[PDB]
């Protein structure tokens, strides 16, 4: 069976770090595109950042600078770095197991891990 | 930032998986990266170019 489980949130105060982990079993990640996604309190959900099957890496604005994707094939966990924390950093953050480089659309996802800076 | 294919490179069918090598729009030669055929179904049309392309070319 397919599954996803994040770790590593918890509070933070503004400018720390935080390094989250999306642990994978029942597929390769490599084998897909794989997205972290966030989720603020009464905001809708938007994605941070994707690394293609092939190891490429793009991240959204806001982060761009801070934040830092990285998967370990070996370990089939996928990590994003979040340094330089800010308040509106704020959010659930969930992985997400997609197949479409141009569409963040996934099949499985975790149920994330929360983030609070303050 | 999104995943703009600039131009196909290179292909290869292999190890069970078929590959094709792409240039990222907005980045160099130094970013090239291996992407799996079901991943750049969005752009069926330039891919079926390429495999007819490479298939004379290595014919």
């Amino acid at each position: 069976q397919v599954q996803l489980q994040e770790n590593g949130g918890g509070l933070v105060k503004p400018g720390g770090s935080l390094r989250l982990s999306c642990a994978a079993s029942g597929f390769t990640l490599s084998d897909y595109v794989m997205t972290w996604v966030r989720q603020a309190p009464g905001k809708g959900p938007e994605w941070v950042s994707r690394i293609s099957a092939g190891g490429s890496t793009r991240y959204v604005d806001s982060v761009k600078g801070r934040f830092t994707i990285s998967r370990d094939n070996a370990k089939n966990t996928m990590y994003l770095q979040m340094n330089s924390l800010k308040p509106e950093d704020t959010a659930v953050y969930y992985c997400a197991r997609g197949s479409t480089l141009f569409s963040t659309n996934w099949d499985y996802r975790g149920q994330g891990t929360q983030v609070m800076v303050s | 930032d999104v995943f703009e294919v600039e131009k196909i490179l290179d292909m290869k069918t292999e190890g069970g998986k078929v590959l094709y090598k792409v240039r990222w729009k907005g980045y160099t030669s130094d970013d090239d990266t291996w992407e799996p055929e079901i991943h750049l179904e969005d752009c069926k049309e330039v891919l079926l170019e390429f495999r007819k392309k490479i298939a004379e070319n290595k014919a």
